[PDB]
DNA sequence: ACACACAGATCCCCGGGTACCGAGCTCGAATTC
DNA sequence: GAATTCGAGCTCGGTACCCGGGGATC
């Protein structure tokens, strides 16, 4: 008797049987094709070694672990098992509306019911107990609520002191277009009058307000967009969670808790196991004030993690391909599923779902026993549904609190959910951590594809590694080789058909591959420990962990800023509309001069600039005014600041009349970060890492705030403050620029200010002069100083500025001292920090659309420009002329060994060895071939050359390794053979055959193909070389390429097919046939014959 | 500068700007083989070969000390060391000068310009001086010596010769000499003749050297009409080389300097 | 009976395309013999 | 009492601007 129906398959007797007829081995070849797509009435069976049982079976024994004490409503955990847990953990907060009639039979006492009687919000605190047992705690006492001005609704709505307004609002819900809002009694809308000042426009004087209490979220988004637009009806968007979090001082959305008995002894209330609302081993429901935090208990009590990864066969009826979820012929064949533990990082179970008999290689079983990992459990299956249900019943049975994988939100979960929702028709609204009707969906948009499962924090790793590491290959195997360097055997899905039809050994070879892939992912997760960093942010901001993963960056800052305004008796509007949301200048002296700089470029980046500005200058919404009448009674120069951002002439008062919400917010957080970083050496190493996660969360959430305000048309945008923040940013960058030019533009004034500069003098002349500046960074170019002691003096320069001009919360910071630098663009440059490190800021030196040769020779080129001195100084001298003057003046000699690289990267492509195979130029074969509007692509040329010449094409989501050959002499005719076989039943120097018509395939090119094509390869090489090294020549791509192309010795021989004719005509030679002397006499002989 | 200096002062630069003047953008995508005894600028037009030797006497001061250096004309494939030499490109030219510094495998050319403006002051543009490296290995091929037959021609005569024979491919274009001092150039349809004479030591007497020798030669590809009318050749002289196993015939521009095209023939039937 | 929800996708380099510009070179009615 | 050019207009090869779809891994 579950209260809420469970919408997972506790049992299924029938399914839609889809399985390759490759499965049978008595099915002679005609009956050995396609997928046997159909139907069967038998409970889905999983075979484990010798054994067999229903997939969907609890039983005494199982084939996978189980951590749910109900599964289908019959209790499973043993007779007693009442793990009293005062100190529970909370890893995730769900908020959902629990209509108190809909939780009639939950068998509470009457407190939690009384609270929420027609409808209310219940914030359920999913966590885990040090005893082990997963657990969930329901906090019932939260209301969303919101404010509207006092007269602006009394008069406008013409309805008196708030209960009358309350009824008006319920009338607006019920006297409405549709049945969405049902049976609203006013008393569901208890209101009050309040005084909160307006967060905006401080001369908006503290107003009298109406604060109407609204039980449910859905009623709030209707009262926020379906109630009169001509009052901005303050604070209606607010979640139930953030009201729960803020309103109760000290709480967190992640971290240990305590059940406190008080206030007439209302302890948290234990849940009857037939009233559980989740997959938890014990549950309780407890008003917000039956609850309490503790600190100093930082440890995650044995949470689990499923590192699953799927492999699918894409056979359709022909054209083995990428699968596609909408095709019942395209189907998953195996699923690896690696159930780790989170506290001890101990891989605990290795499951492997397999369609068919599957024999893991005896090497693999030995390998997994040798690295001490448990014995993989290969489950045989008969149908794709059997597998997908078995996997999904693991995700519910095990209930991995954390789920990881590579691309699981991009491909794996989208595939499995798409198979399970339209082909097999499975409700996924119960397979998360709430049994009935949670959220298990996946918003498509594209790769920021959002997956929301409730109580399963789907930490994908593609989305985590894409942030953490900054390679750009991002295929799992390359990623593991790059972070983990583990020496994996890689498989292709051109052996998925070969290995899946060969037999159980080879299907196990596929199984081995999927287990290796998921072990790689598990190793990734437990190296990066994403859950700790997200959990830090989730308990810092006020939001649940899932929310920090998926939704925005502004909800963090918004919820904390909401705590501030709640203490400071403020209101906060609901922007005049998110009219719907869908799922599925001062700077020109301060910009790049685009040059090379060997002089040590101190970098004075301001330290969290925009928060320091926001907190220095008291910028907020509540410090702003717009008429100087609003600062009529406050002196200028002490009590305020008149800043004119676009002309608006805004007036941010200083602190001693009104404190800035944003200043106090950033101030408190920057103090916590300082304290924690002052706590690192006196902790144990695992706890130095834990505090590192904590301080990282503070840093991220504090740099967010400028984006919070500035970003237009979101949650509390105030473009005036962002405009000032950026405006003051530019004006302190300029104030720094002017001050630096002013005091310290004469070395002796520097040395009179900082005595340690005596020894820091360099031979040449002296200057501190900004050369670049952007956002929080100015790059002073301390010409005439040494690098060595510099950052020690930069830090004192930063201090001296930060206190001499700027207000106290501002700090400059000499982070770096680039001993060499190359200012490419407004955001591009390649420096070399003092201690020696090649910092490259966003010119992506490796281009995967260029081949391996090109990236390796171009990056060799850059590291020649930098690491080689006596080259780098010549690339320095390159910026003491106008770029064009370097066309007529030879380059400075130090660059010689620069050209000696390009002349190699040319020679290397025309040398005898005629490949080193990877010249790939991969295709990124945009999705669907035969619909490439432009046609005539290189990769399409090979696509149809394969479709004539020994094709093997996993066509649809796959790239082609493709080489360009040097207009081999027959290939014109072969492209015309294309120009009839492209058409697929539908002498005169033939125009310099288009490059994409010379795209011959690598394998065929190697086997016989010779004398590879310089012009396209070397030209793209120079395109990258010019893209980087144009900054030497003022971004003059023309001049850059003209100079770089002047490095290549170019040869001139006549074509021998007319040298032959001339040699039959007896022409004399003048040249470099290595008759040297001859050249002079034969040239005299030209003039004797011709004049 | 370089050890090896070229300079054209206005007298000699007018004499060369006129050599490039009879009119072209042909020999802009060229090759210059420079050495002692001057610059040879070679190009291929419509397949066939064209030469323009620029003697060292034809410059004002020339000196090449060192082996030959071969420069592709088009510096970065857009400008040309001779794109200045056109008729009316910059009509203020007073002087141009070339210095090729460095050593025998790595000699690098710089070309400099000098215009005049009012009051006759001379201004070097620093944006129309070009610089081109040598070629590491070139191999250029050249004609030979005192020809096997030779005759003089004039703009009306040469017009008559080109228009007569030159009929497009599928038409074999046959030059021929007869006894009694006769020249004929005939094709499948048209047949124009000229008497060649001595005293070369109404429109059909020429005065030549090697006035005795006959031949019946045929050209195979049809370019004489079109190479010669692309260089805007205002007549000239024809010079036949028959010793080599395929004859080649070298039509020059008699008018003062030369752009000479040499032509390779069908094997005499 | 829940109403079910759902509450940001852009924009950069490489490769075709000849709108037209402009630059050459062969060209068809006024020139000079 | 006998024929020619450079003029418009065509093509001509460009040619170089200048104008049209990219990435995102499984
Ligand atoms: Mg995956």
């Amino acid at each position: 008797g579950p209260t809420q129906r469970h919408t997972y398959y506790s049992e299924c007797d029938e399914f839609r049987f889809i399985a390759p007829r490759v499965l049978d081995e008595d099915a002679p070849p005609e009956k050995r094709a396609g997928v046997h797509d159909g139907h069967l009435k038998r409970a889905p069976k999983v075979y484990c070694g010798g054994d067999e049982r229903d997939v969907l079976r609890v039983g005494s024994g199982g084939f996978w672990p189980r951590r749910s004490r109900l599964w289908g409503g019959v209790d499973h955990a043993p007779a007693g098992f009442n793990p009293t847990v005062t100190v529970f953990h909370v890893y995730d907060i769900l908020e959902n509306v629990e209509h108190a009639y809909g939780m009639r039979a939950a068998q509470f006492h009457a407190r939690f019911m009384d609270a929420i009687t027609p409808t209310g919000t219940v914030i359920t605190l999913l966590g885990l107990t040090p005893e082990g047992h997963r657990v969930a705690v329901h906090v019932y006492g939260t209301r969303q609520y919101f404010y509207m001005n006092k007269e602006e609704v009394d008069r406008h709505l013409q309805c008196r002191a708030p209960r009358d307004l309350c009824e008006r609002m319920a009338a607006a819900l019920r006297e409405s277009p549709g049945a969405s809002f049902r049976g609203i009694s006013a008393d569901h809308f208890e209101a009050e009058v309040v005084e909160r000042t307006d967060v905006y426009y401080y001369e908006t004087r503290p107003a009298l307000f109406y604060r109407v209490y609204v039980r449910s979220g859905r009623v709030l988004s209707y009262l926020c967009d379906n109630f009169c637009p001509a009052i901005k009806k303050y604070e209606g968007g607010v979640d139930a969670t953030t009201r729960f979090i803020l309103d109760n001082p000290g709480f967190v959305t992640f971290g240990w808790y305590r059940l406190k008995p008080g206030r007439n002894n209302t302890l948290a209330q234990p849940r009857a196991p037939m009233a559980f609302g989740t997959s938890s081993d014990v549950e309780f429901n407890c008003t917000a004030d039956n609850l309490a935090i503790e600190g100093g208990m930082s440890d995650l009590p044995a949470y689990k993690l499923m590192c699953f990864d799927i492999e699918c066969k894409a056979g359709g009826e022909d054209e083995l391909a990428f699968p596609v979820a909408g095709h019942p012929e395209d189907l998953v064949i195996q699923i690896s599923c690696l159930l780790y533990d989170l506290s001890t990082t101990a891989l605990e179970h290795v499951l492997l779902f397999s369609l068919g008999s599957c024999d893991l290689p005896e090497s693999h079983l030995n390998e997994l026993a040798a690295r001490g990992l448990p014995t993989p459990v290969v489950l045989e299956f008969d149908s794709e549904f059997e597998m997908l249900l078995a996997f999904m019943t693991l995700v519910k049975q095990y209930g991995p609190e954390f789920v990881t994988g590579y691309n699981i939100i991009n491909f794996d979960w989208p595939f499995l959910l798409a198979k399970l929702t339209d082909i097999y028709k499975v409700p996924l609204d119960g397979y998360g951590r709430m049994n009935g009707r949670g959220v298990f969906r996946v918003w498509d948009f594209q790769k920021r594809s959002k997956i929301k499962v409730n109580g399963m924090v789907n930490i994908d790793m593609y989305g985590i590694i894409t942030d953490k590491i900054k390679l750009s290959s991002y295929k799992l195997n390359a990623v593991a080789e790059a972070v983990l360097k583990d020496k994996k055997k890689d498989l292709s899905y051109r052996d998925i058909p070969a290995y899946y039809a060969t037999g159980p050994a080879q299907r196990g070879v596929i199984g081995e591959y999927c287990i290796q892939d998921s072990l790689l992912v598990g190793q990734l997760f437990f190296k990066f420990l994403p859950h700790l960093e997200l959990s830090a942010v989730a308990r810092l901001a006020g939001i649940n962990i899932t929310r920090t993963i998926y939704d925005g960056q502004q909800i963090r800052v918004f919820t904390c800023l909401l705590r501030l305004a709640d203490q400071k008796g403020f209101i906060l509007p609901d922007t005049q509309g998110r009219f719907r949301g869908a799922g599925g200048q001062g700077a020109r002296v301060l910009d790049p001069t685009s040059g090379f700089h060997v002089n040590p470029v101190v970098v004075f980046d301001f330290a969290s600039l925009y928060p320091s500005i926001i907190q220095a200058h008291n910028l907020c919404f509540s410090t702003l005014s717009l008429r100087a009448d609003a600062v009529a009674h406050l002196e200028a120069g002490k009590d305020y600041l008149e800043i004119e951002v676009g002309g608006r002439r805004l007036f941010f008062v200083k602190a001693h009349v009104r404190e800035s919400l944003l200043s106090i917010l950033l101030r408190d957080w920057l103090a916590m970060r300082k304290q924690i970083r002052s706590r690192i050496p006196q902790s144990s190493p695992e706890e130095a890492v834990l505090l590192d996660k904590q301080q990282a969360a503070i840093k991220v959430v504090c740099n967010s705030v400028y984006g919070f305000t500035g970003v237009q048309h979101g949650l509390l945008p105030c473009l005036h403050v962002a405009a000032t923040v950026t405006t003051i940013g530019r004006e302190m960058l300029l104030a720094t620029r002017e001050y630096v030019h002013a005091r310290w533009a004469a070395f002796e004034q520097l040395l009179a200010d900082f005595p340690e500069a005596a020894d820091m003098r360099a031979p040449g002349p002296y200057s501190m002069r900004i050369i670049y500046g952007d956002t929080d960074s100015i790059f002073v170019l301390c010409r005439g100083l040494t690098a060595a002691g510099l950052t020690a003096m930069g830090d004192k320069m930063a201090s001296h500025i930060s206190r001499a001009l700027f207000l106290p919360p501002i700090k400059l910071e000499c982070e770096k001292t680039f001993t060499k630098l190359l200012l490419i663009a407004k955001k591009k440059y390649i420096g070399v920090i003092y201690g020696g490190k090649m910092l490259i800021k966003g010119v992506d030196l490796v281009r995967k659309n260029n081949c391996a040769f090109i990236n390796r020779t171009s990056r060799a080129l850059v590291d020649l420009l930098f690491y080689d001195d006596t080259v780098s100084g010549a690339a320095a001298a390159l910026a003491e002329r106008p770029a064009e003057e370097w066309l007529a003046r030879p380059l400075p000699e130090g660059l010689q060994a620069f050209g000696a690289v390009l002349v190699d990267a040319h020679r290397r492509i025309t040398d005898p060895e005629r490949d080193i195979q990877d010249f790939v130029l991969t295709a990124e074969l945009s999705r669907h071939p035969r619909a490439y509007t432009n046609k005539r692509l290189a990769h399409l040329t090979v696509y149809y050359k394969l479709m004539a010449r020994r094709a093997q094409v996993p066509s649809i989501k796959d790239r082609i390794p493709y080489v360009i050959v040097a207009q081999t002499r027959e290939v014109e005719e072969t492209v015309a053979r294309l120009a009839a076989l492209r058409e697929l039943d539908a002498a005169s120097k033939p125009r310099k055959l288009l490059v994409s018509e010379l795209a011959e395939d690598p394998a065929y090119a190697i086997a016989h193909g010779v004398a590879l094509n310089t012009d396209y390869y070397f030209s793209h090489l120079l395109g990258a070389a010019c893209v980087t090294f144009k900054a030497l020549f003022g971004n003059n791509a023309k001049i850059t390429e003209s100079l770089l192309k002047r490095f290549i010795p170019e040869v001139w021989h006549p074509p021998d097919d007319v040298a032959a004719r001339l040699r039959a005509a007896g022409f004399g030679a003048v040249g470099a046939g290595a008759t040297a002397e001859e050249t002079r006499r034969m040239l005299h002989r030209a003039f004797d014959t011709l004049a | 500068g370089a050890p090896c200096q070229v300079v054209l002062q206005g007298a000699e630069l007018n004499g060369i700007l006129q050599a490039f003047a009879p009119l072209r953008t042909s020999l802009l995508d060229s090759l210059l083989v420079m050495g002692d005894r001057g610059i040879l600028i070679h190009n291929t037009i419509f397949g066939e070969q064209v030469f323009l030797p620029l003697e060292h006497s034809q410059f004002s001061r020339y000196r090449w000390r060192g082996p030959t250096a071969a420069f592709l004309s088009l510096v970065d494939q857009k400008r040309s060391l001779l794109s200045v030499f056109r008729a009316n490109q910059y009509p203020d030219l007073r002087r141009v000068e070339l210095a090729i510094t460095g050593q025998a495998p790595f000699r690098t050319l710089v070309q400099r310009i000098w215009t005049t403006t009012s009051d006759g002051e001379a201004v070097e543009l620093a944006s129309e001086t070009l610089m081109k490296r040598e070629l590491t290995s070139f191999v250029v091929l050249v004609p030979q010596g005192t020809p096997d037959v030779q005759l003089r021609l004039t703009r009306p005569q040469l017009t008559k010769v080109l228009n007569a024979t030159g009929a497009d491919s599928a038409t074999p274009t046959t030059f021929e000499l007869g006894v009694n001092g006769k020249f004929s150039v005939f094709t499948t349809s048209t047949c124009v003749t000229f008497a060649a004479r001595e005293e070369g030591v109404n429109a059909k007497t020429v005065y030549g050297e090697n006035t005795h020798r006959t031949f019946s030669v045929v050209v195979d590809d049809c370019s004489m009409r079109a190479v010669l009318r692309r260089l805007q050749v205002a007549g000239g002289t024809l010079k036949f080389f028959l010793t080599t196993p395929v004859p080649s015939l070298c039509v020059t521009a008699t008018g003062p300097n030369a752009v000479s095209a040499v032509f390779l023939l069908k094997p005499q039937k």
